[PDB]
């Protein structure tokens, strides 16, 4: 999923909840859990699509 | 009808893009062995703009060079400038890479190179008539010349 | 028109011999490589 | 003899796409992907000469 | 639209609204007799 044109976006609940940020960072084709338990919702997308 | 293009509204907007994208390297392609030259890393965005150097105490800006040996390099009192030296002569390959500490998110430049910078030997030679020979020489930029 | 931008190519003349040592011991090796005069690495010219 | 946890490799490909690249430990593998000539560079990441 | 009683529906025509490019590498450097194809982002990829 590293190929040119994918793309990754997070994914926040209606009610505010899934501060993702505090969960995960994504970054140079890679995703990292940080210091919290959690769960976020992520979509790929490609080509703007 | 015919003017309505260039009415615009003198409460004039500001906007703020939020996100480095490209990397521009100002500096020599030629320095002298035993003396400096500095160069200044612009940083800019999605859009063109210049990055303003009071923002990139917060970049993590990473230089890649090929030959250290040839050509070393420092960073300066300034976050976006370095100083370069050259140590001996030839040729050296350079780039600058600016990451966000945040995002872990990269760009980087274009690659440049930088040269660091003769004589005849022998200084005399003696013959017969109808000798031959071929002259050498030495130092200088035999890639250039 | 909706852009213009500007590539920089640089074109750079002789040969050289590259190694980062000159000095092998009786059984070791040591990798050379040629290199352009200017400086042009095996990465531009060796396709 | 051992390397120590320091020796850390990159690579670079001229012609991406004819070939990808993988590190692990000392040993890059690599695999055939179109064909044609490409040149694969390989430096000690943190003393690129 | 539609009709929030019946669910009737019209739709208009599809419009195009546009937009407003990039070089990468910015910085190249070749031998004598080498050879490149430049590579682009963005701008109109669809009418430029």
């Amino acid at each position: 999923l590293d190929k040119t044109g994918i793309e990754f976006y997070p994914l926040m609940d209606g009610h505010g909840s899934s501060s993702c940020k505090d969960v995960i960072d994504i970054g140079d084709n890679k995703i990292v859990s940080l210091d919290k338990i959690g769960t976020c919702y992520v979509s790929a997308v490609r080509d703007g699509r | 009808q015919k003017h309505q293009q260039q009415q615009q509204s003198n409460t004039s907007p500001s906007i703020v893009q939020i996100s480095v994208h490209s990397i521009e390297l100002d500096v020599q392609d030629m320095v002298q062995v035993g003396d400096s030259i500095n160069l200044i890393v612009k940083g800019f965005s999605q859009n063109g703009q210049q990055f303003d150097s009071t923002q990139y105490q917060y970049m993590n800006i990473i230089p890649h060079i090929d030959n250290p040996n040839v050509l070393s390099m420092t960073q300066s009192s300034d976050s976006q400038v370095f100083t370069l030296k050259g140590l001996d002569q030839g040729l050296v390959t350079l780039s600058v890479t600016i990451q966000n500490p945040k995002t872990s998110f990269s760009a980087t430049s274009k690659t440049i190179q930088i040269q660091v910078f003769f004589r005849v030997s022998p200084s005399v030679l003696h013959l017969v008539p109808g000798g031959h020979f071929q002259i050498h020489w030495t130092g200088g930029a035999p890639i250039r010349q | 028109i909706i852009g213009e931008d500007k590539l920089m190519v640089y074109v750079k003349t002789g040969i050289r011999i590259h190694s980062s040592i000159n000095k092998i011991l009786v059984g070791n090796e040591a990798k050379l490589r040629v290199v352009g005069a200017n400086g042009e690495t095996p990465f531009t010219y060796g396709t | 003899t051992e390397y120590g946890s320091s020796a850390i490799f990159s690579s670079e490909v001229s012609n991406t796409g004819i070939i990808s690249s993988s590190i692990d430990a000392n040993v890059v593998t690599i695999k055939g992907i179109r064909a044609g000539l490409v040149t694969l560079h390989v430096y000690l990441k943190d003393m690129p000469h």
